[PDB]
């Protein structure tokens, strides 16, 4: 009795299958409890998370609302043990006051001795839990936000009783091993489900007590500050074990690391505050701020009044000059790292994270993979940034030609035991977009990438190396290679649709929990050539190298929330396991959340049943379980997967009932997964399959005949090849050689648009060849060479 | 052998002349109060660093974090020696009001002293 | 005219930036602003008005002078 | 360098906007901006004018034309820093003026 309208089911509901025109549970529950006035709802775009920020202030309202809710679970699961009672808790018997009712599928077995199930209890709130600051309170002296903050001290760096304190108030009853620090868990499951809780619980944490953790050292009686561990606000504090003190003199290796470590760099720099970003900073490593300019790009003034002579460039036309290399003013590259800003903890449903993970794994299942030593790896980009500060020395080749093979093993080696919080930096990118935003690039070290080959590169050789598979990663379009990767997507789907997704801020808003889950699967080939501690480590180095590493803009050091980064060895890939997560997600809850009694297919309807039943019970892997449903989505929900970029083929049928996952699915899964809200305007549906995929790797596709037969094509937007014609990056003014090689790549990829219905698209392609046999007259192609570039040999 | 000579002699150089500035009583101080020798990096700056860089984007920012002489930050008093603007001029602090606001090339970077 | 106007401001900032515009970061910053409004425009007649301000620059500019010869 | 200004002043000529043209115009006899050219009204704009002969053809009374726009003056500065009147900028106060004179001026919507 005397019971809210809405239930805790209502609010997760509301929140986890946002659909901006339906939200209107989630906007009754928000005025109702006074979290925004009616008002707010007339914004414009009021629950994006990306634009109109506020909206986090707003749910944050609901925070104490939540954590009410779980005392009081808790205190009802007491009550229920002390009597005597078995049962289930679910969300629906639970209103927005936190009050218990109608409790029938509770029975008595004997006093003392009673059990709450609240597996799907807490699994269906956790992601609710940080998106409303629900342990905000705890913040504060008496876990009161109507009091002071709690003077935590500054020295303080394991939180492990803090954390066992959390986790038994809040989550008493959740009977599964909690084990604050990482380095102590069983497998990479556990890891996964410690790490969730982690999450939730360093929110309420300072965040200097964070990050690498240091020690006072003594080489020829002269001290060092170096790290000797690190505390991550996922796996907890990691100590390291080759800690060596009054040693007489540093081995070449022993420079490596200490030079990679900012225990060296930032204990011994300036104080900064930098009122320019949100984000935390540690230390200014000079006494003048660096700013950072991006020029113009360099007109090549030939080729477009070439072009413009045969008719290019004239008002009215279809084809624009629309890509461009766009200038940067002082203030850019901080107003870029300021974007890390929207990088926000986020608890996982671990129920649902941890079957995910097994559909996911199968996904990646015809891949090789293993540990490679030093001789077997194969490092082309050898002018590649070395990163901060050996980028002071010189590139890649400077590192790689020094050390021998057996020290770079040594170096591998280390990291499997200890772990070296690197320093990368951050830089302004020149190049041609239509945009005139910053583009910036990450500065990744030898430190890491030297050591990341040697675990990741057999298994990132195999995905490139393989045709026919869900992931398709160096899988060249030419010789039939698009066409083939399209009738490989297409393959035997009943009613098949094609669909694609986008991911707002991707690089930047991806949760550190869904990093942890595709280095863990990356890393699962690491099965006869390492031990469980080595795999730990390894995770350790990999997250405090790429997920919260300390990365340099301008003359500081600033602190990484999260995100990915473009200067490494795995992102291609690991962009492409979460982009499998994300899309089983959907998969799972399209399912789930519907009506299985409304499902006429008996089978879909067990399946349904059963998923449910994988999830938050049967704890146990069920392989046959996660093969079946595996195979489902293989056959109704075709993916072909490249980093943030994928293509699904779909069995409409089944996703107009609910049982696929549809771009409705991606957008609910999207906004609590990634704190991002999807617009359906940047997503594409295509319903002929006459017609290839509306846009992947960043071109068209249609299809046309070859060969007294039929195949497909992509080809570019003809706006951005005559845009790359006529701007160069100032390197082609010195030698025809090179200014010929740019014109006659673009050329091949003009080639297709020959094809093209459009005549003024097609002779982009001819203007490039008039224009290239002229530089081959004065330095020959002909339209046989780019002809060739998609027959199949 | 040249290039692993020329970096090992460069890295020992750079360690060295970072150990020059870095050893001190302050880090001492920190060390010692830990109850195992350990402590965060994140709040060594705080502690041992006597020089404070203040990065401000505009006068409103500048009057809430450095009005006037001295300020207050990470639980310390710091006195100003110095401010230079985004041109590496340097500004006099009288120079820096809301009149004058607009011929400032900011961002402006103020250096502090603990007190 | 729109490209024409828009491959100017290209080469325009370009000798800007050859003068160290990019010095004084005020000026510099109202020159990419001017630059990439162009890049960005639609209607001729703003790019033009913004190449009329971005020229402006570099006429105002002294030693440097390029023009006495045509 | 100077392949830069070939180009750019080859550009100017075949965009011919009169705007354009009337900057490089007046520019090349010593007559340039002291600071961006203003878009929007009441903006300021100053310019520099050497000479009587530039003087006459730019400025008639308070109205100055200058980039295929009006402008109204508020006031005009000699070398010397002083201020004289428009009434005294004529061909026979000129040879007692400090030329190159500042008019300042406002866009005139
Ligand atoms: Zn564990
Ligand atoms: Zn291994």
């Amino acid at each position: 009795q005397r019971l809210t309208k809405y239930t805790m089911a209502d609010l997760v509901y509301a929140l986890r299958h946002f659909d901006e025109g339906n939200c209107d549970t989630l906007k009754e529950i928000l005025v109702t409890y006074n979290c925004c006035d009616d008002d707010y709802f007339n914004k414009k775009d009021w629950y994006d998370f990306v634009e109109n920020p506020d909206i986090l202030r707003v749910y944050a309202n609901l925070g104490e609302r939540v954590r009410q809710s779980l005392l009081k679970t808790v205190q009802f699961c007491d009550a229920m043990r002390d009597a005597g009672i078995v049962g289930v808790l679910t969300l629906d018997n639970q209103d927005l006051n936190g009050n218990w009712y109608d409790f029938g599928d509770f029975v008595q077995v004997a006093p003392g001795c009673g059990v709450p199930i609240v597996d799907s209890y807490y699994s269906l709130l956790m992601p609710i839990l940080t998106l409303t600051r629900a342990l905000a309170a705890e913040s504060h002296m008496d876990a009161d936000l109507a009091k002071p903050l709690i003077k935590w001290d500054l020295l303080k760096y394991d939180f492990t009783e803090e954390r066992l304190c959390l986790f038994d108030r809040y989550f008493k009853y959740w009977d599964q091993t909690y084990h604050p620090n990482c380095i102590n868990c069983l497998d990479d499951r556990c890891i996964l489900h410690c790490a969730n809780f982690n999450v939730l619980f360093s929110t309420v944490f300072p965040p200097t007590s964070f990050g690498p953790l240091v020690r006072k050292i003594f080489v020829d009686g002269v001290p060092f500050v170096v790290s000797t561990g690190y505390h991550f606000r996922e796996l907890g504090v990691v100590h390291n074990q080759d800690v060596n003190l009054h040693s007489s003199r540093l081995s070449f290796k022993e420079l490596l690391v200490y030079a990679a470590d900012p225990a060296m760099h930032a204990a011994s720099g300036n104080l900064l505050l930098d009122k320019r970003t949100t984000c935390f900073s540690v230390a200014a490593l000079t006494n003048n701020v660096a700013f950072q300019t991006v020029k113009p790009g360099n007109f090549n003034k030939d080729f477009y009044d070439f072009a413009v002579s045969k008719g290019f460039f004239k008002e009215g036309s279809s084809v624009e000059l629309k890509h461009f290399f766009f200038a940067q003013d002082g203030n850019a590259a901080i107003s870029d790292y300021d974007y890390y800003r929207y990088n926000l903890p986020t608890m996982c449903d671990i129920r649902q994270l941890l079957f995910v993970v097994e559909v996911v794994d199968k996904y990646f299942d015809c891949y090789d993979g293993g540990c490679i030593n030093a001789n077997q790896v194969i490092v082309n980009n050898l002018d590649k940034s070395a990163g901060f500060p050996f980028n002071k020395w010189g590139k890649a080749r400077l590192y790689y030609d020094s050390m021998s093979y057996e020290d770079q093993d040594a170096l591998f080696a280390y990291t499997k035991r200890n772990v070296i919080p690197t320093i990368t930096q951050m830089n302004l990118k020149y190049a041609i977009s239509a945009k005139n935003r910053a583009r910036t690039v990450a500065g990744v070290s030898i430190c890491s990438t030297m050591t990341n080959r040697q675990f990741h590169q057999k298994l990132l050789k195999s995905i490139a190396a393989t045709r026919g598979a869900t992931v398709v990663i160096g899988t060249s379009k030419f010789y039939g290679g698009w066409h083939n990767m399209l009738k490989t997507v297409y393959s035997d789907v009943e009613t098949p649709h094609l669909m694609g997704w986008d991911y707002p801020k991707c690089d930047r808003a991806m949760p550190n929990m869904l990093r942890i889950m595709a280095s863990l699967v990356l890393a699962r080939k690491h099965n006869t050539c390492c031990n469980l501690s080595h795999r730990f480590y390894r995770l350790a180095n990999e997250c405090a190298q790429v997920l919260s590493e300390m990365v340099m803009c301008g003359g500081s050091l600033y602190v990484k929330p999260g995100g990915t980064s473009s200067g490494d060895a795995t992102t291609a890939y690991a962009n492409s396991v979460f982009n499998i997560c994300q899309a089983v997600t959907a998969n799972v809850n399209a399912l789930l959340s519907t009506d299985g009694n409304k499902i006429a297919d008996k089978y879909v309807r067990n399946l349904q049943h059963r998923l449910y039943e994988c999830l938050y019970r049967n704890r146990d892997v069920d392989h046959e379980f996660v093969d079946e449903f595996y195979a489902y989505l293989r056959k109704h929900f075709s993916m072909m997967i490249l980093s943030d970029d994928a293509v699904v083929c779909y069995n409409s049928n089944y996703a107009a009932q609910g049982l696929v996952a549809s771009i409705k699915n991606f957008k609910a899964v999207l906004y609590y997964q990634n704190n991002v809200f999807m617009s359906e305007a940047k997503c594409w549906t295509e319903t002929d399959l006459t017609k290839g995929p509306h846009e992947f790797c960043s071109q068209h596709t249609m299809l046309v005949k070859q060969g007294d037969d039929y195949v497909y094509l992509p080809y570019p937007d003809p706006s951005r090849i005559l845009g790359a014609g006529c701007f160069v990056d100032d390197i082609v003014k010195t030698d025809g050689t090179l200014m010929i090689e740019r014109f006659v790549s673009l050329a091949i990829d003009a080639y297709p648009l020959t094809k093209h219905p459009n005549q003024e698209y097609a002779d982009v392609f001819h203007l490039y060849l008039q224009y290239i046999r002229k530089l081959h007259d004065e330095l020959m192609l002909t339209n046989d060479n780019t002809s060739r570039y998609w027959e199949p040999e | 052998e040249d290039k692993r000579a020329k970096v090992t002699s460069a890295m020992q150089t750079m360690l060295f002349t970072m150990l020059r500035k870095l050893d001190n009583d302050a880090l001492n101080n920190i060390i010692n109060n830990a109850r195992d020798g350990c402590v965060p990096l994140n709040i060594i700056p705080l502690t041992t660093a006597a020089k404070l860089m203040v990065v401000v984007p505009d006068y409103g920012t500048y009057k809430n974090t450095c009005d006037g002489n001295t300020f207050t930050y990470a639980s310390a008093l710091w006195e100003i020696q110095q401010v230079v603007d985004a041109d590496s001029k340097i500004v006099q602090l009288s120079e820096i009001n809301m009149d004058n606001s607009p011929n400032l090339a900011w961002p402006l970077i103020v250096t502090a002293l603990r007190a | 005219k729109m490209s024409d106007v828009k491959c100017t401001s290209v080469v325009l900032l370009s000798v800007l930036q050859q003068l160290r515009v990019e010095s004084s970061s005020k000026l510099w910053a109202q020159c990419v602003q001017l630059h990439n409004d162009i890049l960005l425009a639609k209607d001729t007649t703003e790019a033009f008005e913004k190449m009329v301000s971005l020229l402006s620059v570099l006429l105002s500019m002294q030693g440097a002078v390029d023009i006495n010869r045509l």
